């Protein structure tokens, strides 16, 4: 009897199951890394000088 | 760091297990996972 | 008596160790409204209910030794002879059929329901059908109305003369203008409105009115109107030798008060059924069926210009929504009006919406007792329902924005299925030895879906299917939710009787779930009792004690009302480029997500005098909750804003007392009385990363440690006699001084409590020769409430349109100097000044019935007896509260759905 | 009815 | 035996005049399949048969004495004890629930039935439970597989080394190709297109081959395969004084033979109850229900390259979708295809489905009994049924146009209810005359609706919920649909009987209802009978007869299956601007619209002789249909092209006997032999405006007055020995001449019908000690049936890609000019040589049961008997037809699912 | 399985 239930709608956090799955997940990533290294991060490093 | 971190692992244990069914996609899931240990890299030299 | 706490069979009431309650079938019985635990407020000690709506659709709320948590739920594990339900459900069961209801309350009865009975159990059990030579038939109806219980705010309210002086001398209107200019022409050119519009273009000035200032308007009974209700029901209780029966049908019409609808409708069947096959098995099922219609006033809670009890203390007086022949019309009219207002009759006929809910429940067991002490028990349950709701917006009306319709259709599926597997023992070791175990297992699944589809865009009111709407950019995505859980548990339970004075029980359980995180999935909990018979050992006999019991005992259980899906991380789309999409981590979850865990002692004794005449039981409880959830605030290397983990810790010290009496005058008469009550006190002993106070975000609450949790606001000192200001209190600064101006560094912790702590109530009842009469009489005390409708009806500037309280006509000027209200020219805001004492005291139901004598009866052999009764529901209400109801909300009172009181008349044939 | 929604309320 | 035909407590069976067929539980239980009529083939006189596909989801079409009407069903009326229901939902019924089944196929049997009863009524009864001392329970259990009946086709069949050839000489690859040129290079060069695919890049001649020319490839494996079936009930009978019991719970699930998926699995339970409550009363409740899971294989009737039978017999031979290890892959080779083809489980696995259905039945009657003779009984019932199916296409599969995925969601309400209010009253005039009279009234309501929600444009496999989708133009209109009718109803019966040898019966009936055109909604029905005994009062005793009754009636009977909305002119939209909608009138209706009525004389004895050793019955009728529907074509002073109106007439004359008999040879072996059959001859007496022939379009019948409707195609009169060219014969023209050009001025109509007239079956079986063995066949002959694969599996020109007949290896050509078989650049039409006699002898069931005997079970008191048995159906099927199946189809037989020959064991315990 | 609907078939 296995009673875990995996949310319809949505995918959660666990190893990869396939490859179209690392590859979205990738996509992600690098839309993270898009809003977090902007140039409107950096001006507090130039301002300073 | 903390999202890179998790695709990292979870790459690493999807190769691990063989979830990946021809050879094509094998070779593209190293150099994913090499893409995210840059991305690591980066997000630990910015806080250093 | 004979209770069923949890599983196995029943062992008696003088033994149990428990403090349960029991609720005889007199008590749940005739009663007109539609939720079954409304009827329990001020019976049960120590259990608090509350219905903050007067809807027909409307759910009590049930609290059974306070707050248990600040951060999960407070409702207690509804269970219906054996499988559990919600409240939605059991609103659709005929009350007729309940034979008892026990309300299990202390650890060593609730903790074999455990990581589900943190907030006890209401264990509710149908009837089963007495075996005799024929069976008996039982025809009950009833009939009643229902109207709204008190008028008292309409008492302070401005005229139309009075509203508009005081709006022309405050310059709303204008800066140099007047009334007979005001009132003759700027707003009584309505005509200009209603000149526009074809069906009520030739109808101004001769046979409707909109502005009418020589007498004002009656603004509710243009909004709350006299409402029946209807209910009846057959039954047919038989038995033989071995098999009972027990069928019954029934209806149950009750429409709601308001004018804008609200009704709940059901026809319900059931057919109880126990036979036994042979020597060593027994079967039986319990089914039942439902089709429901319910609808239900949206719009209470919202403020709405026009709509509610809001609309009733608000709306200025010198418009009017009748015509000449005092009925409804289909239009009234506000000033500055593009279209003209809506009536709610014809609101109600242009905005259709129709629900059908088919219910059935399907219990079935199987017994076997092959030794002459086991007991092997296999029940199984499956529990359905299926609703569908349609509701449209229909084409071409004229006072509306556009001439297109809508339509909008949901289908609901809610499937739940139980499995329970047991096997007792009972044993006598000795001659004054004696023992009994059990040990079983349970499976509960739960799995339920929407699906929802919506159009747009018609033209004609034939035609207006789903697929007959207009393409292109009128349509939209479908609607769809599923949610599902699951558990599996394993317990036991060792019972050991010493002769007649010592018992002693001893429980254990194993629960894992889908709710659980992954890595504490597996959770234990226990509990030890044990009850002492003072009486039948040490003191033997006496002349005016006749039972003395004490019992003591301690447990462990848990709420596992956490969310299903609360313990993952959960991805979304976060995309990259135009062609593929993107998932991102968007919770964290937590992989160590507890079940709240709580752990409650107990200490009671029970006393009977005077040859079990007089009747008292003391209880002693200290309830302290642990690993409470909240949505804590994370640090930044979390690289998140939220957590939802297991921190802090609350506890709830209390007493409860009960006591019953007879008293008599004769050998008919017959009086009685009874008066319970429940005294309650928690405290907050710690908190999230190291913290003393918390509040939470726009709430109006502060969690402080070592106090509940009480309002959070601005203390209020009145005005001053030099300028005439509103004047808060500072937070220190004791000389107290007062600031007249308002920041947010003025509120501090107010010391008045959220919850309310003493809650009781009473009963007193007669009877003389079959006609008798009871009372029933249940109090709050201690119950704040933030009353938002005076933040409307009092404030000098701002939102001047809208009809005034009385007190405004003496406000603060330089030639009245000596008043309690401030200047015209402020705007007050949510202080001390809106908490009103909402502590009341209801008269609950007074009911007066006759069963006819059984010597009218004698030649004919088809009816067998009668019974008639008459019966008022929220007759009188005692309190100090300002707005309706005192009971209808909690923490704030808004633009709210009051009480009813009722009056209904009913028979019964027992031929 | 509607038309309106008249709002500087308190959170429920 | 006791019959209750219609209404009011069961008579006798040698009392009744009206030719009922009374069908014992042996006959119905223990059944593989999940159609309960398909088990009645061969059973009734008079009574045809037949399953047109193998699916589990099949249902079969049954027809009482002929096909009553060209325009409207042929269907017979299903009541299941009280309210009507249809197949589908008797298919989710365990069969082993059902006591009896009668059959009511003449008037004054079925004339109470009227405007429902123009084609027969089926009456199953569900059992009651026996009263006894202690109750008994049975437990039933079965396995069996299911495979394909015959697989004789494919023995004409070329291979690939002959496919090849025939296809180079015919010029179907080049104009000077040649073999080892053709199979070298042009279509083994399949690594072109398995090389752009990721999936099967590098496995192309490792690990699987798509094109194969040293051996051939199994098809049959490839599309179908060998699939099991369980089954399994527990059922508790029981009773006391007065109240009886009978409770049942289930489980069926069978699965289909081919590979593409078709399921049909159901969980059901029933509880028959009945309890009389006093002297006066007596109540009972019928409760019943199912969770059932439907799929259907819908790619058969149509063709596709590569899919059902037309796939196994036309797919080449030298393609090979198997790999090296014997198990189906992903994806198989066709030349010239732009993506690979999936196989039957990739396919089943992109595109899922699933469906499940709530079935509930509710069934309630309160029988009151006053006076001595008086019963007065009062039925409700209510039949509710919600589906909810889905079915997706997955997103990101390589083989397919695009990566994106699909999802539609459908929920479907279907609720019945009935009510059926009675009075019977029953008396003795004299000593000697008796008299019953019944009089009623009845109401069905049916009312229903289907909502459905599509959406598309997804890219994951998790993120699948409706509301999920793309925007924008990937977005359409959801689907609704909803019908309801009703059903009034008024009928009287009267039974007079002499004293035994004389009963006379008369019935009434009034219906009206919701489809009658506005003009006539009110009909009346009549039928009058009688039955004489004339062993009872002529011949008193002989020494070879033991019975003989002779009975006749006649009655007039109605067919309202016309449809819900027929008789009303229905508007639609038809614009005029771009603002405001038109409605115009579209359809015409007609308000004179009638219920078809019938009228049926019957006359027939049955005799019975040796102490009713042997029995024999026969049975000579004519019905007369009056009054068909047809949707006509309209005058041009009409505005419309059709009016669907009343207008025709038909007629069948028939004959049916039944032979039942008993042989011996001990006083433990026993031998018994049944035989009936059925002959029925119909014609067409008048039709539309004075027409005397009338083909309905592009349909292949004509309906030609004086002849049952028959075939309207082409003479073939075959090959000529001088040019080798098809030569059609010629409507006319004796000298007869044939021609070579094919016209449509070349049809005429041929003299074999549609229905086939005669239909029969013969049942033996035997009995030695509990050791059983039955044996039952069925016949139909006189079954002519277009084979449509013969249009591809041997044609020369056109389709030349397709695997061929060997009989086109003797092609004509100038060296071989005696054959049968036309040239090779031909095409052949529609005509004679398509019709293929399918007139066919079934074995439908040959059973060996064994109980074990009563010695065995002596100190046990647990278990009181067991039954072994093995079953198999389908075993032998003798026809000329060649198309795997002569059953399944009917005037035209598609690509189609055959029916399936089955293997079963079970066992049961009656412990 | 689909692809291609090879059809020249009769009314059934």
């Amino acid at each position: 009897c296995e009673l875990d239930r995996d949310p319809e709608g949505k995918d959660f956090q666990q190893p990869y199951t396939s490859f179209v799955q690392t590859k979205q997940n990738r996509d992600g990533l690098y839309a993270l890394l898009r809003n977090t290294e902007n140039p409107r991060m950096h001006f507090y490093q130039e301002l300073q000088s | 760091n903390q999202q890179a971190n998790a695709f990292v692992n979870n790459t690493e244990a999807a190769l691990q297990n063989q979830v990946y069914k021809n050879s094509t996609e094998i070779a593209n899931a190293k150099s994913f996972l090499a893409e995210g240990k840059v991305l690591q890299a980066l997000a630990i030299w910015r806080l250093m | 008596q004979v209770v069923v706490l949890g599983y196995g069979t029943g062992q008696k009431l003088s033994t149990v160790s428990g403090s349960v309650a029991k609720v005889s079938s007199e008590k749940l019985a005739e009663k007109p409204v539609a939720n079954i635990m409304d009827a329990l407020q001020g019976q049960v000690a120590g259990m608090q209910v509350m219905t903050t709506s007067g809807d027909p659709t409307a759910v009590a709320s049930v609290e059974i030794h306070g707050t248990g948590s600040l951060g999960a739920s407070s409702a207690p594990l509804y269970i219906v002879d054996g499988m559990q339900t919600s409240l939605d459900v059991v609103a659709t069961m005929n009350p007729n059929d309940f034979e008892s209801m026990s309300v299990l309350k202390d650890a060593s009865a609730t903790s074999i329901y455990g990581a589900r009975a943190a907030n006890g159990v209401v264990f509710i059990q149908t009837k089963k059908g007495k075996m005799s030579e024929r069976g008996r038939i039982t025809f009950n109806a009833s009939y009643g109305i229902s109207q709204i219980l008190n008028t008292k705010p309409l008492d302070n309210m401005m005229t139309g003369d009075e509203l508009l002086d005081f709006q022309v001398k405050a310059g709303f209107w204008g800066n140099n203008q007047t009334v007979q200019k005001v009132k003759d022409m700027i707003l009584a050119g309505a005509e200009d409105l209603y000149g526009n519009y074809d069906s009520l273009k030739d109808e101004y000035g001769k046979t409707l009115f909109p502005v009418d200032f020589n007498h004002d308007a009656d603004w509710l009974k243009a909004l709350f109107k006299t409402a029946p209700t209807s209910q009846g029901d057959i039954s047919f209780s038989g038995g033989s030798q071995g098999t009972s029966y027990y069928a019954s049908i029934g209806y149950f019409d009750q429409e709601g008060m308001a004018r804008e609808p609200a009704n709940f409708k059901r026809y319900s069947g059931r057919l109880n059924f126990e036979s036994r096959i042979n020597e060593w098995l027994k079967v039986g099922a319990n089914l039942s069926g439902a089709i429901a219609n319910r609808r239900s006033a949206d719009y209470f809670g919202k403020y709405y210009m026009g709509s509610g009890t809001f609309g009733v203390l608000t709306m200025p007086r010198y418009y009017n929504p009748f015509d000449v022949n005092g009925d409804l019309a289909d239009v009234y009219y506000m000033y500055g009006a593009t279209r003209p207002s809506m009536t709610e009759p014809y609101f109600a006929k242009m905005r259709p919406f129709s629900s059908e809910s088919h219910q059935a429940n399907v219990n079935g067991f199987a017994q076997i007792t092959p030794i002459k002490g086991l007991t092997l028990k296999a029940q199984a349950g499956v529990d359905i329902t299926n609703t569908r709701t349609s509701s449209k917006r229909m084409p071409n009306n004229p006072y509306d924005s556009t001439p297109l319709g809508e339509r909008r259709e949901r289908a609901y599926r809610d499937v739940s299925k139980s499995f329970t597997n047991t096997a007792e023992y009972k044993f006598s070791i000795d001659e004054k030895h004696d023992l009994t175990a059990l040990m079983g297992h349970e499976y509960i699944e739960y799995e339920g879906d929407v699906i929802g589809a919506s159009s747009k865009g018609f033209e004609s009111d034939k035609l207006m299917l789903l697929s007959q709407g207009k393409t292109g950019n009128s349509l939209s995505l479908p609607e769809h939710r599923v949610a599902e859980y699951a558990y599996l548990s394993f317990f036991s339970r060792f019972n050991y009787g010493f002769d007649k004075w010592m018992y002693i029980d001893f429980s254990v359980r194993n629960d894992q779930s889908s709710r659980f995180g992954s890595n504490n999935r597996s959770a234990w909990f226990y509990s030890v009792g044990g009850m002492f018979d003072i009486y039948n050992k040490f003191i033997q006999e006496s002349n005016w004690l006749s039972d003395l019991r004490l019992k003591m005992s301690y447990g462990t259980t848990g709420n596992s009302e956490i969310g299903n899906y609360n313990h993952q991380a959960l991805v979304t789309v976060n995309n990259y480029t135009e062609d593929a999409m993107g998932l991102s981590i968007s919770t964290a979850g937590n992989p160590d997500l507890s079940w709240e865990k709580q752990s409650q002692f107990n200490f009671g004794l029970a006393a009977g005098a005077f040859n079990n005449r007089l009747s008292a039981e003391v209880d002693f409880y200290v309830r302290t909750t642990n690993d409470m959830l909240i949505d804590v605030p994370m640090p930044y290397i979390s690289g998140f804003f939220s957590q939802y983990q297991n921190v802090g810790s609350m506890k709830n010290t209390g007493v409860d007392l009960s006591l019953k009496g007879t008293i008599y005058q004769n050998k008919d008469w017959n009086v009685y009385a009874s008066a319970n009550f429940n005294y309650n006190r928690q405290e907050i002993t710690k908190l999230f990363f190291g913290l003393n106070k918390y509040m939470l975000p726009n709430t109006g609450t502060i969690w402080e440690i070592g106090y509940p949790n009480s309002f959070y606001m601005a203390e209020y000192a009145g005005i001053d006699k030099k300028t005439g200001k509103q004047l808060w209190y500072v937070p220190g600064q004791v000389d107290k001084v007062t600031t007249s101006q308002y920041s947010a560094d003025l509120e501090t912790r107010i010391d008045k409590s959220v919850t309310p702590p003493i809650t009781g109530g009473f009963s007193l009842g007669a009877s003389w020769k079959g006609l008798s009469l009871d009372a029933d009489f249940a109090y709050i005390v201690g119950k704040w409430m933030i009353n938002n409708d005076r933040y409307f009806t009092e404030n000098g500037g701002g939102l001047m349109q809208l009809n005034k309280d009385k007190m405004l006509l003496n406000a603060w000027t330089e030639d009245n100097k000596e008043t309690d209200v401030p200047k015209l020219g402020q705007s007050p805001q949510f202080d001390t000044h809106l908490l009103e004492n909402a502590s009341f005291l209801r008269l609950k139901n007074l009911k007066l019935t006759y069963v006819l004598p059984n010597s009218l009866f004698a030649g004919q052999n088809v009816i067998g007896g009668a019974r008639v009764y008459l019966m008022a529901r929220n007759l009188l209400t005692v309190t100090k509260y300002k707005g309706f109801d005192p009971e209808a909300g909690g923490n704030v009172g808004k633009n709210q759905y009051p009480n009813s009181k009722q009056y209904v008349a009913g028979i019964q044939l027992s031929f | 009815g509607t038309g309106g929604s008249t709002g500087t309320t308190s959170a429920g």
